[PDB]
């Protein structure tokens, strides 16, 4: 868990999201088109999980955003004026011309 | 379209870059000169529906930029020829590809603004710019002009000058980026006009005065076929590394000695020549130094020497 | 055009940067037209 | 694309408006079609203007544009400011209301114009205009015909001893040229001595930086101070030590070696001979 | 010399963070290392000031200099410095002190103190990074015993197994008296502290 | 302080969070109260359904919510400071011999070179 992995993580998280309308409106069906108060127990059982493991999963990652303590604000770059993989660059250009 | 996206970030995170989000357009954006050169530089990662790929946008003008320089003939004519170049990337994506083109055009919009804020300043050596362009007047009716890109053995030899005269540009730009670092130098701020120039190309003009100087002095002597002596001593002649070659283009005093070969008998006549870069011909005999500026004082100087020294043959 | 949360965060001097600026001042135009075109009515 | 869908909606409304009211017709449209572009053309100027604000050239610019109709306002570098105004107007003229029409020829456009002020001058001349044009080749032109009005106002105060050129105030040293052609942006006039200048530099450019002093004295010290450079790198053939022990009037005192004391001078330009202690017997002579 | 100093402790733990983070928005780094020394008055009765602050600090890069070397302890270059006490009831704003970068060169260096009666007191080195910033300059501090007295050989003794790093925003000023470089200064160091206030916590600190 | 700063930010994150839920929640809970027929009044039941599509669109909303939730942390986890300046074209590393070779004979060029000599 570093950096990117989380986000990765996330995405996890994401395909969850959408599918718990329809669930809801499965578990509203069992009473409407399949008329069956046991089903619908069923899948009211299973619905609930969909909200929680999520809810559960943002409060936690959220922590994990505090944890790995990245400042709330994003800094002010500074203009960088030579990394050395442009100095080399450059001259292997100088190189290149000559 | 959610997944497509922030993985694409990835991408690029993977490849560290810094990342940061704009305003109510609410896209993140990259930092795409990271490497640096002076100006900040931003680009949003457009969303592109049309080619499902992305594609930064940017405020950049031309697409395409590079410091071209070029000599003009006595017609102006061109003759010699040039233009900034860079190494191919190979990119796992077109769109770091971008990224990369993003960049070299702002770092030669960079140094486009070196060049043409130093024109300014150096002009009293003669430089000259319409805005459009930056006259450089020289020896033979030349102008080494300059610009930025919009949107026989001679040729060779001057292609290698024009190699010289563009890649050690950017050298100097470097460096220039390193004084960007804020040392404050004040012995030479004196020795240097207002204010704190770049430098980039008042040397490269410098060695070139002092190359068709000492070569017209050289004609001088072979017009009457007089022996002598020149002993030239680089600060380039000695470098381990770039960094010592960046430093070899200074401010310093170069001596060059003239060891002018004239009797059989009588001692050759020192000749010091000590052209400071800013802020020169300094004559040595059997009788007494002196110190000159125009090369010509040195000639007659010297007539007085294969004048009266013939009076002192005549003597006895 | 027609007409011309806490997301305010963003490096400070930007520039040099790009940032839409979608569209500006193009509304102006035809508008400072209009504007004009009555001008001589008023 | 956008202008060729936003535009016409509205033309084709005032096309139809046209016959709403009164009979115009087709050239109330002409006129819209130009202080459009107008307006862009300011636009595509006073933007560059922030180019050379934000970018090169920095400083000394910051001509605000303005909501109204529309309203430039460049400004210079700082000197005890100067500012230029650019607008569209209209000139209506006798001169072709009656001798022409009658053809394919209009009467009221009417109208449209670009003024270009040039302010602290009193002369607000009405510079031609005629694209290409950018913002900068205003700014240029405008520096020349300003700054070369300070060169000839320098030049009426130079001595006339001191001859000069009207090309840029390029005033002659026999035999070597001293021009000084003003900067563009900022002033100070860089001055080129002839390749490149000595320390004099400093004593000029630099000097004329500081500001005290006109921007004349300075160069009368200029024209007084590089014949002696010539001289003293001619005196050194026979020791003239321009010994100051006698007098430091404009005459100049040169001495002698390797030796009451003569003193040979020289300054009309002429050939002369005044020993003196005192003030001994003296006589001049023209050779050359 | 009026320097305008800030303090900023760091934790250990999160150090290394800072350092990342401060090399990507400001110029530098630029290696710091260097061996204080003080040198004690001992005269009575009063009035001798005899402030904490009054004994004297005699200051040296010691960088460049090598490890192996012993004659380093007057070889090397040195100064001398005051810092008089920070102005009364000074909040908010950054504290502002007196200070005086005296330089000397000569073989006899150390021996002057005693020329003066001073003797050898409390000494530390310290070793960190400076940051550059136009005029306004931050360095980072750790405070390491030296191995032995007046011994340049590692390791050098920390003063706790988790030393704080103790950031330290500065800036000098030419002279009290110019409230305009006063407020130059000021705005400076209050964009510095606006710059990284975002991973860090300064304030101002009395002395 | 630093710290007080990312904790309210997590305040503000947990709660967004806890109101969106609890909001989906609470909709689709009262849908039930709704869910009677038999008995009311004919008038009764039409405000009824409007409830309940106004519920829904809540729910649907809430939902929406969350991914602008979601759009934030990511923001987070990509605005920290990397680790280091980013590897590029380091091959081909540039010789300082050609470079001396032509600067010096250039600079030569047309000269008649004597040694050096101390």
């Amino acid at each position: 868990s570093s950096d990117t992995q989380q986000v990765q993580n996330i995405l996890e998280l994401e395909a969850k999201i959408p599918d718990i309308l329809s669930s809801a409106g499965k578990c509203i069906e069992a009473i409407q088109l399949n008329n069956s108060l046991e089903d619908f127990r069923k899948y009211s059982k299973e619905f609930l999980e969909t909200v929680e493991f999520i809810s559960t999963g943002l409060r936690r990652q959220a922590l994990e955003l505090e944890k790995a303590e990245v400042p709330v604000v994003s800094l002010q770059p500074k203009k960088r004026y030579a990394s050395t993989p442009l100095s080399n660059l450059i001259f292997d250009q100088s190189s290149k011309l000559i | 379209t959610e997944h497509e996206y922030y993985t694409e970030l990835v991408k690029v995170k993977e490849a560290s870059w810094p990342l940061f989000n704009s305003q109510g357009s609410n896209h993140l954006s990259v930092q795409y000169s990271c490497l640096g050169g002076i100006s900040l530089g931003l680009g949003l990662i457009r969303m592109k529906p049309e080619s499902k790929s992305f594609e930064v946008q940017s405020s950049l003008l031309y697409s395409q930029a590079a410091l071209k320089i070029s000599i003009l003939n006595k017609d102006r004519d061109e003759i010699g020829s040039s233009t900034w170049s860079w190494p191919s990337q190979n990119c796992n994506s077109v769109l770091l590809k971008d990224i990369y083109k993003l960049q070299e055009i702002l770092f030669e919009m960079d140094i486009w603004n070196s060049l043409l804020q130093e024109a300014q300043s150096c002009g009293n050596q003669g430089v000259n710019f319409t805005g459009d362009e930056i006259l450089v007047p020289i020896s033979d009716d030349h102008v080494v002009r300059i610009t930025l890109e919009t949107s026989k053995q001679e040729k060779e030899l001057l292609k290698c000058l024009c190699d010289t005269l563009n890649a050690i540009a950017h050298i100097l730009f470097l460096k220039h980026c390193r004084k960007s670092d804020r040392r404050s130098q004040q012995p030479e701020l004196y020795m240097a006009i207002d204010a704190n120039a770049p430098l980039i190309l008042r040397p490269l003009i410098f060695y070139y005065n002092l190359n068709q100087e000492s070569l017209e002095f050289q004609r001088w002597l072979k017009q009457r076929d007089i022996s002598f002596k020149f002993m030239p001593n680089y600060p380039w002649e000695k470098a381990k590394d770039f960094l010592e070659l960046e430093n070899s283009l200074s401010i310093n005093r170069l001596s060059i000695s003239w060891r002018i070969m004239v009797s059989n008998f009588e001692p050759a006549i020192f000749i010091q020549h000590t052209p400071t870069l800013h802020g020169v011909w300094r004559c040595k005999d059997q009788y007494s130094s002196n110190q000159f500026s125009s090369l010509k004082n040195v000639c007659q100087y010297i007539e007085h020497h294969i004048n009266s020294l013939s009076r002192r043959s005549k003597k006895t | 055009d027609n007409l011309e949360e806490n997301k305010n965060q963003s490096i400070e001097n930007a520039d040099y940067s790009f940032s839409p600026e979608d569209f500006s001042v193009v509304r102006a135009f035809m508008q400072s037209l209009h504007s004009s075109k009555e001008a001589p009515d008023v | 694309a956008k202008y060729r869908v936003f535009i016409e909606l509205h033309l084709n409304e005032e096309i139809a408006a046209a016959f709403v009211l009164q009979k115009p017709i087709l050239p109330l449209i002409y006129n819209i079609l130009h202080k459009f572009c107008l307006y862009q053309r300011l636009n595509l100027l006073s933007q560059q203007t922030f180019q050379l604000s934000r970018e090169s050239w920095l400083g000394h610019l910051r001509g605000v544009y303005d909501e109204k109709p529309p309203r430039l306002r460049l400004y210079y570098w700082p000197q005890l400011g100067h500012y230029i105004h650019i607008f569209v107007n209209t000139q209506p003229i006798s001169a072709f209301e009656r001798t022409l029409s009658s053809k394919r020829s209009s009467c009221e456009y009417d109208h449209f114009l670009l003024l270009v002020e040039w302010h602290h001058d009193g002369i607000v001349e009405h510079v031609p205009l005629d694209d290409h044009m950018d913002a900068q080749h205003l700014l240029l032109l405008i520096t020349q015909k300003h700054a070369q009005l300070i060169l000839e106002q320098i030049r009426k105060e130079l001595h006339p001893n001191i001859f000069s050129e009207h090309v840029g105030g390029g005033l002659k040293i026999h035999v070597f040229d001293n021009e000084i052609i003003v900067k563009v942006n900022s002033v100070t006039g860089r001055l080129v001595l002839s390749l490149s200048p000595p320390r004099h530099l400093r004593a000029a450019e630099k000097n004329i930086a500081l500001n005290t002093q006109p921007p004349a004295q300075i160069l009368n010290r200029l024209y007084f101070f590089c014949i002696q450079t010539q001289l003293l790198e001619v005196a050194q053939c026979a020791e003239l030590h321009a010994v100051q022990g006698y007098y430091s009037f404009p005459y100049l005192t040169f001495s002698k070696g390797k030796w009451w004391v003569l003193a040979y001078n020289v300054e009309s330009n002429s050939w002369s001979v005044r020993l003196l202690n005192a003030a001994g017997q003296t006589l001049y002579t023209q050779d050359v | 010399m009026q320097e305008l100093y800030l303090l900023g402790v760091v934790p250990s733990r999160r150090f290394e963070a800072v350092v990342n983070s401060l090399s990507k928005t400001l110029d530098g780094p630029k290696t710091i290392l260097e061996f204080w020394v003080v040198y004690r008055p001992k005269d009575v009765p009063p009035n001798l000031p005899r402030q904490p602050d009054s004994w004297l600090r005699l200051c040296s890069n010691i960088e460049s200099h090598d490890e192996t070397d012993t004659e380093w302890s007057k070889n090397t270059q040195w100064s001398m410095y005051l810092e008089g006490n920070s102005e009364p009831k000074r909040e908010d704003k950054c504290g502002i002190r007196p200070v005086n970068r005296a330089k000397l060169t000569n073989g006899s260096v150390t021996e002057f103190v005693e020329k003066m009666g001073y003797e050898f007191s409390h000494e530390y080195i310290i070793q960190g990074l400076e940051y550059f910033f136009f005029d306004t300059t931050v360095r980072i501090y750790q405070t390491l015993i030296p191995s032995q007295q007046r011994s340049i050989k590692p390791p050098f003794h920390p003063m706790n197994e988790e030393q704080p790093w103790i950031l330290h925003v500065y800036t000098h000023v030419a002279d009290a008296s110019n409230q305009v470089a006063m407020a130059k200064a000021e705005a400076n160091l209050t964009k510095v502290k606006t710059l990284l206030s975002a991973f860090c916590d300064l304030k101002n600190v009395r002395l | 302080s630093f710290q007080r700063q990312l904790v309210q930010r997590t305040n503000t994150l947990n709660s967004s969070i806890d109101n969106a839920t609890l909001t989906i929640l609470s909709r689709f809970q009262d849908i039930l109260d709704i869910a009677i027929n038999e008995g009311k009044d004919k008038y009764t039941v039409a405000p009824e359904v409007y409830q309940i599509e106004c519920h829904t669109v809540s729910m649907v909303r809430a939902v929406e919510q969350l991914l602008d939730v979601s759009r934030q942390i990511k923001s987070y986890w990509l605005t920290n400071s990397l680790s280091t300046s980013f590897p590029t074209v380091d091959y081909s590393e540039p010789d300082l011999e050609k470079v001396k070779r032509t600067l010096t004979k250039l600079q030569n060029h047309l000269l008649e070179v004597s040694l050096i000599e101390p």
